[PDB]
């Protein structure tokens, strides 16, 4: 599974994903380590564009 | 003075002039310039006298985060009182002086104050054609600028303005230091999160130092744990929290000040910026005990 960073206008958020890559609607998104907030949070695994992705955001802090 | 309560900029303001005239020969105001909305930018310098290298301590660069100016505003009353009891801190301010911006986006703090209280930035005026205001005072430094985790959309909470140091608020704090010239150690408060950080949030490589920055941090965050059990995590902004061009430690260390670093205060989402009250001075106390731990570091190694 790969792991990605989005950054949207009033939040950031994570995505861990198998078969699938987050949608051009989630905002500007790369592929990046994941950080201690984003495993705490990003727990379940949902069907996700082609695949399943577990996923959280936080805000600019 | 309550140092347990959120107060307004103008009671904030009262108490450092109170500091003031109650320990003239320790405690100074310093203005280093004005808001966009023209308010005054006022830094506390604690002394003994001579000519020496500083520390920097800044809070509030961001509106919202109302429990970092309540400790910055604590920690100045605990340096006066402490003076000439705690070996420590004696023997710090014998070597360096200290610098303390409580708060260093006032315009901002008031729109939270008063009309949003999740208001983020600066409060100045967008250039364009835009129809939203101000921009982000921590991505409008000259580090990186422009680069992933800040946005050139205005209307974002990550905007990072038309050029770099284009905020009056950061062009103030920049043209202070490089005219100062011995500072040694920069540190700036944000809240949340619970994390004790060092360079680089423009890229997510190992700086120079980072075995030495890596020992402090998790020194510091040791003994800020001893008092009441808060967990710190650690670690270069880029991989514990994000990637965030345009920051102030990465300008500060690119500059040649080494001990660089930034706290996340807090909670960890439970209340999130909202923090109680209750938890001000608790959260005041035990984030005393790591910037203790990182001063007596910088008073141990000069350079
Ligand atoms: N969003 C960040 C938090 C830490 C940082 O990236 O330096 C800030 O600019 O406030
Ligand atoms: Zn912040």
């Amino acid at each position: 599974d790969e792991s990605f960073l989005c950054y949207q206008p009033d939040q950031v958020c994570c995505f861990i994903c198998r078969g699938a890559a987050p949608l051009p609607s989630e905002g500007e998104c790369n592929p990046h380590p994941t950080a201690p907030w984003c495993r705490e949070g990003a727990v379940e695994w949902v069907p996700y564009s082609t695949g399943q992705c577990r996923t959280t955001c936080i805000p600019y802090v | 003075f309550n140092f347990g309560a959120y107060h307004t900029l103008e009671e904030i303001s009262q108490e450092m002039d109170n500091l003031v005239a109650e320990h003239p020969g320790l405690v100074s105001k310093v203005n280093i310039g004005s808001s966009f909305e023209n308010r005054p930018m006022n830094v506390l310098k604690f002394s003994t006298g001579g000519d020496k290298p500083a520390i920097w301590l800044d809070a509030g660069i961001h509106a919202r985060e109302w429990v970092t100016q309540a400790t910055a505003l604590w920690t100045a009353n605990k340096i006066v009182s402490d003076y000439g009891k705690d070996p420590s801190i004696t023997s710090i301010l014998d070597a360096l002086d200290i610098f303390l911006l409580p708060v260093t986006n006032p315009d901002g703090y008031v729109f939270s104050q008063t009309k949003n209280r999740m208001w983020r930035k600066t409060r100045s005026k967008v250039s364009a054609g835009s129809l939203c205001v101000g921009v982000d005072p921590n991505r409008n430094w000259d580090a990186g600028f422009g680069g992933p985790g800040a946005s050139s959309n205005p209307c974002s909470d990550s905007y990072h303005g038309p050029s770099a140091n284009s905020e009056v608020e950061v062009k103030s704090i920049v043209d202070f230091i490089k005219s100062h010239g011995k500072v040694k150690a920069f540190i700036i408060l944000h809240s949340y999160s619970q994390l004790l950080m060092f360079p680089y949030g423009y890229k997510c490589t190992k700086l120079d130092d980072f075995d030495e920055l890596s020992e402090v941090a998790q020194k510091a965050a040791q003994s800020l744990s001893r008092l009441h059990g808060t967990k710190y995590k650690v670690g270069p902004i880029c991989s514990v929290i994000y990637q965030a061009s345009g920051g102030s430690i990465d300008w500060s260390y690119d500059y040649g000040i080494k001990y660089s670093f930034a706290f996340e205060l807090r909670d960890t989402g439970r209340y999130g910026f909202l923090l109680p009250a209750r938890q001000i001075l608790p959260t005041a106390e035990e984030t005393w005990l790591g910037l203790k731990a990182i001063m007596e570091h910088v008073r141990d190694h000069p350079y």
